RNA sequence: AUGGCCAGAAAGUGGUGUUGACGCAAUGUGUCUGCCCAGUGCUCUGAAUGUCAAAGUGAAGAAAUUCAACCAAGCGCGG
C-alpha cells in the first residue's frame, strides 16, 4: 500500500503524446484496487483527472470496474470529485449504467447530507423523462418505488391522473407526499428541484380551501423566510406553486409572503422565473398600502 | 483480542489421551533421571 | 381488518350488519335495542373482516355517558379499523340532523387517525337532494373537513349496503398494504426479510423465448354440465351407489367394472397364475 | 388429540424405551433417545416398545444445539428386529432409524436418507411425501 | 429518584385547577436538568401525591401552584396549550394528551407556541432543533425555561444547510 | 377449475391421486367419497381407476406420467400392473421400471413436454422416461430439494413452486420448462406442493385447509376455471397476496 | 449471584464479605428478603435483566460472578445434562459483561459430553480453571463446580465464542475403520450414529480406474458400493484396456458390482487383481 | 416517537427508556499553524481562420478547425 500510493503519486503529480503514455501506466498500475482508491483522497484527486484524460476505451472498463458498488461511491464522502466528472461528460451508455442503482433509493440518499445533492445534479442535467419519472414516482409512495409500473399508459408521475385511475391510493399517497417534504422542511433543506416538483403535484392536488390546504399553507410560510421562498421561486415548479399559493392564500398569509421577500430584489428580477411570481403577485395583491411600502420602495 | 480458534478446539477436545501419555512418559523420564 | 358502525339510537346500524355478516343482531324500532357489542364477518377479495355493531352514542360529553355507550367509546378509542358514521337525513331515529352533526364533532377526536365515512342510511323515505342548502352545505363541510367520505345507502330496500361495503373494504386493504410496505423498508434502505419473501410471491416468472406449450384438453369437458346435488336429473355418482347398496364398510367395489377388454364377456373371469 | 395411529396392524414391536435410533431427516440430528411410546398399555414391568410407524417420544442425544432443548415426538422408520407383514413376507432392515415430527404429524426435516419403512408411509402422509425409497 | 411525570388525567385538572406546594429540588445522576419534589392534594381522598416534575429556572420551593384548565399563567403553573396564548414559552409538553409530558425535558430547552387552529382544535409547536409539529390543544405543558443554562456553547453549522443557504 | 377435497380425512390429496390430461388414479380405501369428487368433476371425459401400488395406498407419491405414459416402481404386482393395463386405453404406455428410488411421484414431476428428475437418478430410467413418457428430461432440485415430484406441481399452463424458492431460480426454471412459475403454498401454509395439491390442464383438486387466497393463486397460475386466470392477473392485484402472506 | 432460589448463597455472602460490600442476587422465583442482599425477580435469560443489573451496578464493574442453577430433571437425564450446560454459557456470557480484569467466574456444571466443551471456553477467556465437588455435594450426584479466574478483558469478544451453537456443536465423525470392513467384514458393528450429511440415498459408485490409481485401495472398498466399468461420457482408454484384459475374469466383475456382499477372500481377490493390473499398467508399487 | 441504534427469522418481541436534540448515538483526529520554490496539470476565460440568417426594423448569433508557460481568478496541490 505504501510503495503503490507512493508511485502513484508521482503519476499524478506529472499528470497534475507524454499524455496517454501515463494513463495506460496509470491504469496497469492502479488496475484491480480501485475501491480503495476512491477510498482515499489522494487517489480519489488523481481519478476524475484520469477520467478526464481518459482514451475512450479507458472509460469504459473502469466504469465495469466501478459496477457493483455506485450506491456506495454516493455515500462516499470523497468519491464526490469522481462521480460528477463521471457525470458531466455526456454519453447514452454511462447515463444508462449510472441510474439503475440509483433506483429505488431515493428517500435515502436525499437523507444523506452529501449524496442529496449528487441526486439533484443527476436529476437535474442529463435525466431523460422515463428516469425522471420514478424518481418522482418513489416519492409519491413506497409502492412506486419497489413495484415496477403495470401495463397501463400511465407511467408518468403526474398525482391528477393516477390518483384518478385509482382514486384508494388518495389518503395513503398525500400522508407519505406530506411527511417526506415535512421532514425536508425541517431538515431546512429546501434548495432541491425534485423537491419543489414533489411539493408542486402535492399542493394541485388537494381540494381547494381543505383544512389541509391550510396546514399546507401555513407551514410553508413557518421558517426564517431568508431561504426556502428564495430558491422556491427560483425553481421552475415551485415558481408556479408558489403563484398558486397567493392566489389561493389570505391576506394574512399574502402579508407573510411578501415580508419574507426582503433585500434580494435586484437577484430573482434578474432570474428567468422569480419575476413571474412578482408578475403575479402584482395584479392578485389588495394590500396597497404595504405595496407600495416595500415592493416598490425597493424597485424604484 | 481473541477470536475463536477452530483448530484449537479440536486439538484441546480430541487430545486427552495424548497428553496424559505424555506426562507420564516424562514422569518416568524424570525418575529414571 | 375491521369495519366499525357507530351512530344515533335507531338509524340503522344493526341492519347493516344484519345486511353483510350472519350475526344475529337485534333489530327493533326502540332506542337501545343492542346493550352489548356483536361480531361479524364478511369476506371481500378472499380476505376476512370484522364488522362490530356498537350500541349507541348520545350527544354528551365522555363524563356522563353511562356503561352502555362507553362499550361504543372504547370501541372508538382503542380498535383501529374504519369508522362507519350512520346518519339520519330524516328524523324517524327521534333526533335531529342538527343533534348528529354535533355528535360526529364531539367524538371525532377519538377519529383522530383512522379512516371515518359518514353514510346516509334510511334514504328510501327522504333523500339527499330534498334537503334546504344550508344544511347540504353542513353536511357537505363535513366532508370539507379531514380524509371523510360521505356515502348513501338504504339497508330497507338494500340499494346501497353492497357499494358502501365495498367501498370502505378497498380502502382498509389499500391502506393495510401501504403499512406493511412501510414497515418492511427500512431507513437505512435495507429491504426486510418477510418483504422479501413477499416480493417472490407476487413475482411471475416468465420464459424469455415468449412462447406457450400446447395443451391437451378434450372438446368434451368444454361441453360438460356442472354437477349439482340439488338437481333431480344428476349424475348418479359412486357415493350415491354405495348408500343404496349399503353403507361405507358393507358396499363391495366391482373392479373389473371399468375394464376395457376386447371381448367384454371376458370380464369377471378368474386370471391363472400359476402353472 | 395423542398421536395415536388408527387403522395400523399388529406387528412385532422391537425398539423399547431406552433405545437409540438413527435419524434418518435433514434436521440436523443424527441419533434418537426413546424415553416414551405414544398409545402404550398400562400393564406391571412391561417397558412400552415401539415399532414402525409408531409416534414416540425421543430426546437428541447428539445432533444440532437447537434440537437438544427439547423433547421432540418421532415416528420410526426403520427397524432391525424382522417383523411380518399381512401379506407372508417376514422382512427387517439393517437399523434403526425415525424422523422428527410435530404432534400433528408433519415432518420437521425435507429428505430422508435410506428407505421408509411401508407402515410409516402409509400412516403418515408427510412421511410419505418426503420418502425416496419406499419398502 | 424517580421520573418526571405529569399527574394522571381525571376530570378535577381538565375543568379546574388544583393547588400544590413543592419541598425540595433534588439533583440526580445522569442528567443536569434538577427534579422538582412536590406534593398534591387528593380531590377524593384525604391523601398527599408524590410525584416529580422538573425545576425549571427562576422558579423556587414554596409556591401554591394551580394545576388545571384555568389556572394562572406564571412560570410554575401548568396549562393546556389551548388556554395559553401565542408566542409563550412552554416546557416538557406532552405530545399527546397522557404521556406525561415527552418533549424539551432536558436542561434548557423551550417551545414556543407560533399558532393555534380552533376548529378541530390543534396547537402548532416549534421544537428546539428547529422543526415545526402540531399537537393537540388538549394537551398540558410546563411554562417557563427548564433550569440548566449553558446555552452559549451550542454551534449550529451544518455542511449541507450552508450550501441551501443563501 | 379448483376443487377442494380430502382423502379420508387428511388434505394430502396429492399422496393419494395422480391426475394427468388422460387418466386419473385414486387410491382404493373404505368409502367413495374421493373417488366421487374426482369424477364429480371428470364425468367420464378421462378414465378414473381405482388402483392400489405395492400393497400401498399412496399411489400418488409412487407413480409418475402424462397423458402417454405410466410409470410404476419395482414392488408393483402382475395383477396390480393387469388392472392398470385393462383399465386404460391402449394410446398409454405402462411400463413398470426397477429403479432404486422407488417413490417415483417424489422423483418426477412431468407435463406433456418436459420433465423434471431426481439428480441422483440412474441413467437407464432417465432413458426410459424420454422413451414412455416421450419428453426432455432435465435433473435440477428445486429450491435445494431433491424431491421435485413433491415440491413442485406442474401442467402444461404453467406451474407452483416451494414458497421458499428464490426470484433468480424461478427464472432459470420457467425458460427451461416454458410454462409460468410462482412461488406459492398449499393447504394452509404447507410447503409440499406435490403432496398437497393434484393438477391438469384444466382441473385441480387441493386440500380442505387451502385458503381463499391460496386458491386465487391456484387459479391463476393454472389458467383454470375460466374467467382470465393468465398469471399476470396475479401481479395486476396483488394486495392480498401481500395482505394474507406477509 | 446469577441464581439464588432459596438464597442459601446470598446468605452466606452476608455474612462473610468485608464492610460496605455489595451482592446482587437474581432469580426467576420471589425471595425472601435477606438483611444486606439486593434481590431481584426478573429472570437471566432476558436483555431486561441485562439493563436493570447495568441500573443497580452503576458504573462499578464485578469482582465475584456465582452461577448455582439447574432445570428440571427427570428426562432421560440427557435433556437434563444439555440445558444445564446451555445454562453455565449463559452465566458466562453474563459475566463477561458484568466483571473486571482478573475477575472470579463460579459455575456449576454437571458431568457429561459437554463438560469438555464448557471448559474450553474458561480456558481461552481466563487464565486459571478447576473443578472442585466439594464434600457437601452428594457422591452420587454428577453436579461439579468449575471456578475459572483470572479474565483476560479483551477489547471485544467473538459472538461466536458466546453463542452455544458453535460450542456445543459436535465434533467431526473420526475416521472410519477402513480396514476394519475390508478384513473383518463379518462383525457386526452396530451402528447408532447418524448418517452424514449429503450422502443421501445412502449409495456411491466409482469408475474402476479410479480403484486403480488410488493411494488408498481400502478407503475405496470399505466406502462404495460398486466399481463400475461403464465407458464414461467422454470415453476411457483406460477403462477399454481394464475391461479387456485376462486378469479381471467372470468373479472378478461379480464382486464389483456387489461391494457389500463381499467377505475376507473376495477382498483380498480384488487386491491381488489391483496389484496384478497396477504392474501391467506401469504404475510406482 | 407512526422515531434512531442494538439484538431477535419475525413479532402485537423487546432493550436503550427511569430517554426527548446540551440528550442519545455513529465516522475521522490524537499531524496543526508559519514561511520558502525564476515549482506543477488544468477549469473558467481568452485568440485566430473560413461560412450563413438576422420582428415588414432593436440583440450582431451560430456552424467547422487550430490553439493558450508568465502578462490582476479558481480547483488543486508536491518538496
Ligand atoms: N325505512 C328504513 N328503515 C330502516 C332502515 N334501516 C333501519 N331501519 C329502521 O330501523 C329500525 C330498527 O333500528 P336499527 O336498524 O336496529 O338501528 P340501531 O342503530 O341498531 O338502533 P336500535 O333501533 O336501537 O336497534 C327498524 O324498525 C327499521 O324500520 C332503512 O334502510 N330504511
Amino acid at each position: 500500500l505504501a510503495e503503490e500510493l507512493a508511485r502513484t503519486k508521482q503519476l499524478w503529480e506529472t499528470l497534475r503524446e507524454q499524455r496517454q503514455k501515463l494513463i495506460e501506466e496509470l491504469y496497469s498500475i492502479i488496475t484491480g484496487r480501485i475501491k480503495d482508491f476512491v477510498l482515499k483522497h489522494d487517489a480519489v484527486r488523481a481519478v476524475q483527472t484520469a477520467i478526464k484524460y481518459a482514451t475512450p476505451t479507458q472509460r469504459r472498463q473502469i466504469a465495469k470496474e466501478l459496477q457493483g458498488s455506485y450506491a456506495q461511491l454516493a455515500e462516499s464522502r470523497y468519491a464526490k470529485f469522481l462521480i460528477a466528472k463521471l457525470l458531466v461528460q455526456n454519453d447514452e451508455e454511462i447515463r444508462d449504467m449510472i441510474i439503475p442503482e440509483f433506483f429505488g433509493k431515493v428517500r435515502k440518499l436525499i437523507n444523506h447530507p452529501e449524496a442529496s445533492w449528487i441526486l439533484d445534479d443527476i436529476y437535474r442535467t442529463v435525466a431523460t423523462k422515463q428516469q425522471k419519472a420514478q424518481m418522482l414516482r418513489e416519492w409519491y409512495g413506497p409502492e412506486f418505488a419497489l413495484f415496477k409500473p403495470e401495463k397501463g399508459a400511465e407511467a408518468t408521475a403526474d398525482l391528477s391522473k393516477i390518483l384518478a385511475e385509482e382514486p384508494s391510493k388518495r389518503a395513503p399517497v398525500l400522508k407519505y407526499l406530506f411527511d417526506m417534504t415535512n421532514t425536508l422542511i425541517q431538515k431546512k433543506m429546501t434548495g432541491f428541484t425534485m423537491l419543489h416538483d414533489a411539493m408542486l403535484q402535492y399542493f394541485l392536488n388537494l381540494k381547494p380551501e381543505s383544512e389541509e390546504l391550510k396546514e399546507f399553507v401555513e407551514v410553508i410560510k413557518g421558517d426564517e423566510g431568508g431561504d426556502l421562498l428564495k430558491n422556491l421561486a427560483f425553481t421552475k415548479s415551485g415558481a408556479r406553486l408558489v403563484c398558486l399559493l397567493l392566489a389561493h392564500g389570505n391576506a394574512k398569509d399574502r402579508k407573510q409572503i411578501l415580508k419574507t421577500y426582503k433585500d434580494t430584489f435586484q437577484l430573482m428580477c434578474g432570474d428567468q422565473y422569480a419575476h413571474m411570481v412578482i408578475l403575479t403577485a402584482y395584479d392578485v395583491i389588495d394590500d396597497t398600502v404595504m405595496t407600495a411600502k416595500t415592493i416598490f420602495p425597493e424597485l424604484l | 483480542e481473541i477470536t475463536f480458534d477452530k483448530e484449537a478446539r479440536i486439538e484441546y477436545l480430541t487430545g486427552f489421551r495424548k497428553r496424559k501419555q505424555a506426562r507420564i512418559k516424562q514422569a518416568k523420564e524424570i525418575a529414571e533421571r | 381488518r375491521t369495519l366499525l358502525v357507530a351512530g344515533f339510537p335507531n338509524v340503522g346500524k344493526s341492519s347493516f350488519v344484519r345486511s353483510v355478516t350472519r350475526a344475529d343482531t337485534p333489530v327493533e324500532p326502540y332506542a337501545f335495542t343492542t346493550k352489548s357489542l356483536f361480531v361479524g364477518h364478511l369476506d371481500y377479495k378472499y380476505l376476512r373482516y370484522q364488522v362490530i355493531d356498537t350500541p349507541g352514542i348520545l350527544d354528551h360529553p365522555l363524563e356522563e355517558m353511562n356503561t352502555i355507550e362507553m362499550q361504543s367509546v372504547t370501541a372508538l378509542a382503542h380498535l383501529r379499523a374504519a369508522v362507519l358514521y350512520f346518519m339520519d337525513i330524516s328524523e324517524q331515529c327521534g333526533f335531529s340532523l342538527k343533534a348528529q352533526i354535533n355528535l360526529f364533532k364531539s367524538i371525532k377526536p377519538l377519529f383522530a387517525n383512522k379512516m371515518v365515512f359518514i353514510v346516509l342510511n334510511k334514504m328510501d323515505i327522504k333523500k339527499f337532494e330534498e334537503l334546504d342548502p344550508e344544511m347540504q352545505q353542513e353536511i357537505n363541510d363535513l366532508t370539507k373537513s379531514g380524509e371523510v367520505e360521505i356515502l348513501r345507502a338504504s339497508c330497507a330496500t338494500q340499494e346501497g349496503v353492497q357499494e358502501v361495503k365495498n367501498h370502505v373494504c378497498e380502502r382498509l386493504l389499500v391502506e393495510r398494504v401501504s403499512q406493511k410496505l412501510k414497515a418492511g423498508t427500512h431507513s437505512n434502505g435495507n429491504i426486510g426479510t418477510r418483504l422479501q419473501e413477499v416480493m417472490a410471491r407476487i413475482h411471475v416468472a416468465t420464459p424469455m423465448d415468449g412462447t406457450t406449450r400446447e395443451t391437451f384438453i378434450p372438446e368434451a369437458v368444454k361441453n360438460l354440465k356442472k354437477y349439482d346435488k340439488n338437481d333431480p336429473n344428476r349424475r348418479v355418482l359412486a357415493r350415491d351407489i354405495e348408500e343404496a347398496n349399503g353403507g361405507a364398510g358393507v358396499f363391495n367395489v366391482d373392479l373389473r367394472k371399468d375394464w376395457i377388454l376386447e371381448n367384454p364377456e371376458w370380464k369377471y373371469d378368474k386370471i391363472p397364475e400359476i402353472f | 388429540k395423542r398421536g395415536a395411529p388408527g387403522g395400523k396392524l399388529k406387528m412385532t414391536l422391537g425398539l423399547p424405551v431406552g433405545a437409540i435410533m438413527n435419524c434418518a431427516d435433514n434436521s440436523g440430528a443424527r441419533n434418537l433417545y426413546i424415553i416414551a411410546v405414544k398409545g402404550a398399555g398400562a400393564r406391571l414391568n412391561r417397558l412400552p416398545a415401539g415399532g414402525v410407524g409408531d409416534m414416540v417420544m425421543a430426546t437428541v442425544k447428539k445432533g444440532k444445539p437447537e434440537l437438544r432443548k427439547k423433547v421432540h415426538p418421532a415416528v420410526i422408520v426403520r427397524q432391525a428386529k424382522p417383523w411380518k407383514r399381512f401379506d407372508g413376507v417376514f422382512l427387517y432392515f439393517e437399523d434403526n432409524a425415525g424422523v422428527i415430527v410435530n404432534p400433528k404429524g408433519e415432518m420437521k426435516g425435507s429428505a430422508i436418507t435410506g428407505p421408509v419403512g411401508k407402515e410409516a408411509a402409509e400412516l403418515w402422509p408427510r412421511i410419505a411425501s418426503n420418502a425416496g425409497v419406499v419398502m | 429518584k424517580a421520573p418526571a411525570k405529569f399527574r394522571p388525567l381525571d376530570y378535577a385538572e381538565r375543568h379546574g385547577y388544583i393547588r400544590g406546594i413543592v419541598k425540595e429540588i433534588i439533583h440526580d445522576p445522569g442528567r443536569g436538568a434538577p427534579l422538582a419534589r412536590v406534593v398534591f392534594r387528593s380531590p377524593y381522598k384525604y391523601k398527599q401525591i408524590t410525584e416529580t416534575f422538573i425545576a425549571n429556572e427562576g422558579m423556587y420551593t414554596g409556591q401554591f401552584i394551580y394545576a388545571g384548565k384555568n389556572a394562572a399563567l406564571t412560570v410554575g403553573n401548568i396549562l393546556p396549550l389551548s388556554s395559553v396564548p401565542e408566542g409563550t414559552v412552554v416546557s416538557n409538553v406532552e405530545e399527546k394528551p397522557g404521556d406525561r409530558g415527552a418533549l424539551g425535558r432536558t436542561s434548557g430547552n423551550y417551545v414556543t407556541v407560533v399558532g393555534h387552529n380552533p376548529d378541530e382544535g390543534k396547537t402548532r409547536i416549534k421544537l428546539p432543533s428547529g422543526a415545526k409539529k402540531v399537537v393537540p390543544s388538549s394537551s398540558r405543558g410546563m411554562i417557563g425555561i427548564v433550569a440548566g443554562g449553558g446555552r452559549t456553547d451550542k454551534p449550529l453549522l451544518k455542511a449541507s444547510r450552508a450550501k441551501h443557504k443563501f | 377449475m379448483a376443487v377442494r377435497a380430502q382423502f379420508e380425512n387428511s388434505n394430502e390429496v396429492g399422496v393419494f391421486a395422480t391426475l394427468t390430461n388422460s387418466y386419473c388414479l385414486v387410491a382404493l380405501g373404505a368409502s367413495e367419497n374421493f373417488y366421487s369428487v374426482f369424477e364429480a368433476e371428470l364425468q367420464d371425459v378421462i378414465p378414473i381407476c381405482r388402483t392400489t401400488i405395492a400393497g400401498t395406498r399412496i399411489i400418488g407419491r409412487l407413480t409418475a406420467g402424462n397423458r402417454k405414459g405410466l410409470l410404476v416402481p419395482t414392488t408393483t404386482t402382475d395383477q396390480e400392473l393387469q388392472h392398470l393395463r385393462n383399465s386404460l386405453p391402449d394410446d398409454i404406455r405402462i411400463q413398470r421400471i426397477e429403479e432404486r428410488l422407488s417413490a417415483l411421484g417424489n422423483v418426477i414431476v412431468c407435463n406433456d413436454h418436459t420433465a423434471l428428475i431426481h439428480p441422483d437418478l440412474e441413467r437407464e430410467t432417465e432413458e426410459i422416461i424420454a422413451d414412455v413418457l416421450g419428453v426432455e428430461v432435465f435433473r435440477q432440485t428445486i429450491a435445494d430439494h431433491v424431491l421435485v415430484g413433491s415440491y413442485m406441481a406442474l401442467s402444461n399452463q404453467g406451474g407452483l413452486v416451494h414458497p421458499k424458492t428464490s426470484i433468480q431460480d424461478q427464472d432459470e426454471l420457467s425458460s427451461l420448462l416454458g410454462v409460468p412459475l410462482v412461488a406459492g403454498s398449499v393447504n394452509r401454509g404447507s410447503n409440499v406442493i406435490g403432496g398437497g395439491m393434484v393438477v391438469n390442464d384444466w382441473l385441480a383438486v387441493t386440500g380442505l385447509d387451502t385458503t381463499a387466497p391460496e386458491l386465487s393463486v391456484i387459479e391463476s397460475v393454472f389458467r383454470l376455471g375460466e374467467g382470465a386466470g393468465p398469471g399476470a392477473i396475479n401481479t395486476s392485484m396483488k394486495n392480498t397476496i401481500v395482505e394474507s402472506f406477509y | 449471584d446469577l441464581c439464588a432460589a432459596p438464597g442459601s448463597w446470598c446468605q452466606v455472602c452476608a455474612e462473610t464479605m468485608p464492610k460496605d460490600s455489595l451482592i446482587i442476587g437474581v432469580d426467576l422465583a420471589p425471595i425472601k428478603p435477606i438483611p444486606k442482599v439486593i434481590t431481584f425477580q426478573s429472570d437471566i435469560t432476558t436483555e431486561k435483566c441485562r439493563a436493570t443489573i447495568r441500573s443497580h451496578l452503576k458504573t462499578w464493574k464485578a469482582d465475584v460472578v456465582l452461577h448455582d442453577g439447574a432445570p428440571n430433571v427427570g428426562t432421560a437425564w440427557v435433556q437434563d445434562s444439555y440445558n444445564q450446560a446451555e445454562l453455565a454459557l449463559h452465566s458466562l456470557k453474563l459475566a463477561t459483561e458484568f466483571l473486571i480484569e482478573g475477575g472470579t467466574f463460579v459455575t456449576k456444571v454437571f458431568r457429561s459430553k459437554d463438560y469438555n466443551k464448557l471448559l474450553w471456553v474458561c480456558n481461552q477467556l481466563f487464565t486459571k480453571v478447576e473443578a472442585t465437588k466439594p464434600p457437601s455435594s452428594r457422591n452420587v450426584s454428577a453436579e461439579i463446580f468449575v471456578v475459572c479466574r483470572g479474565f483476560k478483558a479483551p477489547k471485544r469478544i467473538d459472538p461466536r465464542l458466546l453463542d452455544p451453537r458453535s460450542i456445543f456443536e459436535d465434533l467431526a465423525d473420526p475416521a472410519p475403520n477402513n480396514e476394519a470392513r475390508v478384513y473383518n467384514p463379518e462383525q457386526k458393528k452396530r451402528k447408532r450414529e447418524g448418517y452424514e450429511e449429503g450422502d443421501y440415498t445412502q449409495y456411491k459408485e466409482t469408475s474402476a480406474i479410479e480403484f486403480i490409481n488410488t493411494t488408498d485401495p481400502i478407503a475405496i472398498l470399505a466406502n462404495y458400493n460398486k466399481l463400475s466399468f461403464e465407458q464414461p461420457p467422454n470415453g476411457d482408454v483406460a477403462l477399454a484396456a481394464l475391461e479387456k484384459l485376462p486378469e479381471t475374469t467372470k468373479e472378478i466383475r461379480a464382486c464389483c458390482d456387489d461391494l457389500k456382499v463381499l467377505g475376507k477372500k473376495d477382498f483380498r481377490l480384488l487386491l491381488k487383481w489391483r496389484l496384478r493390473v497396477r504392474e501391467i499398467f506401469g504404475l510406482p508399487s
